[PDB]
Order: structure tokens, then sequence, then C-alpha cells
RNA sequence: UAGCGGCGAGCGAACGGGGAGCAGCCCAGAGCCUGAAUCAGUGUGUGUGUUAGUGGAAGCGUCUGGAAAGGCGCGCGAUACAGGGUGACAGCCCCGUACACAAAAAUGCACAUGCUGUGAGCUCGAUGAGUAGGGCGGGACACGUGGUAUCCUGUCUGAAUAUGGGGGGACCAUCCUCCAAGGCUAAAUACUCCUGACUGACCGAUAGUGAACCAGUACCGUGAGGGAAAGGCGAAAAGAACCCCGGCGAGGGGAGUGAAAAAGAACCUGAAACCGUGUACGUAACUUAUAUUCUGUAGCAAGGUUAACCGAAUAGGGGAGCCGAAGGGAAACCGAGUCUUAACUGGGCGUUAAGUUGCAGGGUAU
């Protein structure tokens, strides 16, 4: 539960450094 | 109608009206059966219900009243011995105040329950044929009964 | 309910009563003496927890049985007949149950103690200043900037210090309330990620959280995301020592452990669609609840009922509502009669025609 929403693709795009880490990676961690 | 004690005879006068009146089963009946669902009840018509149970215990002989009942000391074996001289077993306990030796060695007896004049309740009085009530305790039950 | 709504669908008040609590102060400025109230910090003391733990009462015989925890008898314990485990159902076999208890060390809770910080308290000033109000253009509910009625302003203005100024539906006579234009607030009042305990007339592997199983796993997509299937040997593996047939395989067939092997690891119980063996027969899916109404039953009875609240608590205190009473007419007003009418035998409504709360159920829409 807290690894699908505090990892979560929704928990990244609200902070830059996830959308940062998240696009690098697409260039993951959660599978819910 | 004066209560049987077995050793003196003592026993008070009791309000018939309350103690010794006719037996409503449709009341008793319902209010039983709210107590155990709820296990809405009204004043008066529990009043009523308890009055009723009350007169058919006393009519049906399964009634005693002796001047004092109570234990020297909290001990079961005192109160087991009692009980074996009373040759009775499923005796249900009814006093004024709160007796703390009784209470205290009284808990383990899986067939005898001990309670006070305002813990009346009829689950109580129906699951125990038998009742041992304190002298004392007539004014007590007719004033909480109305 | 009043009210609102092309008064159609529908939305939605105030006052008051009774409970937990009910705490008002600070300064805006002067003095008197005065860090003596209260709050935090620091070392100590006491009582209570917690973070490990201690003691803890009572029994056997016979018979049935794989094991007795089945029941038969005679005994005892109990301040402890809450529970769990032991070859089948345990107050007296074990952990425990009531009770008595227990801390070298830390913190939490209450105060006292020496000290450091905000720092008793008494009297007398005193109103929170560009404030109420006004003008141009804007932003919010109707403005779509003026229904502008309310709020704020980019900007120009603007006489009040308990003489005076605010509101009270006009102002007003009676008068009710406060000194606004500075700040604080703690109690009762909701929520539960997660922790301890208590349970449930809760669910039983196709139920229950998606997951009783190494489940947010395999897998499906580059990603978001979606998301499965899969428990049961037994009492102790006591897991079949050991002879032989087989390929030093597997598989089974014997003995043995075994209550059971109809428990043998593809491991409790076993039914059909499916395939054979042996025998006989003829045959070429309107759920919960507010309202409407009805049925039968119980208490009281002109009373029944008390509710969020308190309650050694489903008992009892707490009448605020809750249906009616000797009535009705819109009112006056009268009184068993009354009402527009001079009056209708007009005609309507009444005469002391008793009502209420629960119980189980039937129809309607919401």
């Amino acid at each position: 539960l807290k690894r699908n929403r505090s990892h979560g693709f929704r928990a990244r795009m609200a902070t830059k450094n996830g959308r940062q880490v998240l696009a690098r990676r697409r260039a993951l961690t959660v599978s819910k | 109608m004066e209560l049987v004690l077995k050793d003196a005879q003592s026993a008070l006068t009791v309000s018939e009206t309350t103690f010794g009146r006719d037996f409503n089963e449709a009341l008793v009946h319902q209010v039983v059966v709210a107590y155990a669902a709820g296990a809405k009840v009204n004043k008066k018509m529990y009043r009523g219900a308890l009055k009723s149970i009350l007169s058919e215990l006393v009519r049906q002989d399964r009634l005693i009243v002796v001047e004092k009942f109570s234990v020297e000391a909290p001990k079961t074996k005192l109160l087991a011995q009692k009980l074996k001289d009373m040759a009775l077993e499923d005796v249900l306990i009814i006093t004024g105040e709160l007796d703390e030796n009784l209470f205290l060695a009284a808990r383990n007896l899986h067939k005898v329950d001990v309670r006070d004049a305002t813990g009346i309740d009829p689950v109580s009085l129906i699951a125990f044929d038998k009742v041992v009530m304190t002298a004392d305790a007539v004014k007590q039950v007719e004033e909480m009964l109305a």
C-alpha cells in the first residue's frame, strides 16, 4: 500500500525528482 | 401473605397489590423478549412485568426469605456448607446492600449467583428456579417497583 | 415546520429549553510598595504505570475403549468453574485464571523541596485613529459591475473620547446593549496510519482483504495500471528395516510400523457428466431508513412517554418537545351548547365520544 502510493508514479509525478527519475529510467520500481 | 422463613416465621407484611397480583403472561413474555434482544424498554411496563414475575415466584413456593443471608468469612467452603445444610444447589441470592464476603466468595459458583436489590433483572430471576431473598430487601424492591 | 421554487419537479428557518464545560484577561499609562500568586527549567522525595519477571489452591478406583479428556463411585479446591495444549469432552496433567507481588536504569503522570527565568498585588488615568461615514472605476454571490442591498480598494476625503458615538426596520416618545476601529486562549468538541487488550447468535479455501499458501508473486503493457491459481498424512514420520520381480530407473506387488496404509508421501472425508472389469435382462434481482395506512397483542389511563445527558449504567434521575382533555367557531365572546344571519326546525362544529407508548407483520412512493 505505502509502496503503491509513496513509491507510486503519482508520488513521483508530484515531485520534480520523481519525474526526473522516471524520465531517466524510461530513456521500473512500482507495479500495482 | 407472610413469607416462610423455616426458623422464626418473622416475615414482614408484603403488599399483595405488588407481590401478589395476577400473572400477566403476555407482559412478562414481552419484557423477557425485549431484554433478550437488548442483551425500547419502558419504566411502567418493566415494573409491571417485575411485579408479575415476583408474584408468580412467590405463588409457586419457589421463594425463601431469611432474616439475613450471608457468610461469616469470605470463603467459598462456608457458602457451600451453608447451601448443603439448606439442601439446595441452584439458588439466586438477592439482598440489599452489596455483601462483601458473599460477593467475593460467590463468583466461582456456576449455579449460584448473588445480586443486590438495584441489580435485579428478569433474566437473573428466571434463570434460577429458587430464590433466597433477604428480609430487609422487601422494602427496597417495593420502592424500586413502585 | 415557517419560508423559498415557470409556488410544478425540489430546496430548506429562527427563537427557546435542558446537558459537558462555562475563563476572562493582557496592555494601550501613572503611582505605591512589591520579583511574595501563576508558568517553564534544573537536583532531590514520595505514590502510580510501562520497558524484563515471581509465588499461586485440589484425585484416584472400576468398566467401556488405539489412547478416556466417555460416563460409574467415593473425595477435595475455590478471593481461582476466564481460556489454551495434552492419543476423544479437564476446577484437581501443564501454561495460566482471582489474589499477593516485583526494578540496578530511563522516561510519563501528581505535587513538596533549594535555585534561575515570565513574574504577587492595591489605587487612580484611560479606548484599540485616518475611525464611523462620503465620491470615481473594479472583484464575490445576479452582475453579465452596479438589484448595489453587503464586503474590500488604485485614489481624494473624512468633526466623536462613557459630554459623544454604534445598532434596534423607517428615524421617532419608552428605551435595550457596547465603548467597536489591538491579541490570547485549554477543557467539553471529530478523525485513525499505526500500538495493547476485549470481543462477534461475523466469514470457513469458488466464502472471507486482491493475497489463510514466500501476494501486490507469476503474468499482461516500454509506462500509468490490471492481476490471478495454489491448505489439510498422522499421535508421535513411527516416512514402509528387510526377501524377491524390474533397467543400481520409476511403478507396484510381500513383511513390518501402524486404530486405520479404505492415512503412503500425486498423503481426512468422496459424486457425476468420463472410461473398463465381473454378473443378469430384451435386442439383427427493489436492499437499509424517513412518511402514509391496516391487522392482532401488552402496560397505564386522562395520562403514556422523557430524549442527546448523568447513571456501581441496558434498572433508575433528568418534562423540553412529543397525541388529547369542557367546545367551538378567523376574532370579540359565550359555555354544553356555539357560529354569518332580527330568527332560519336552514346549515357547519360540538356535549366529560378517553388516548399514548412498545410488540410481530401486510400495500404506496421517497
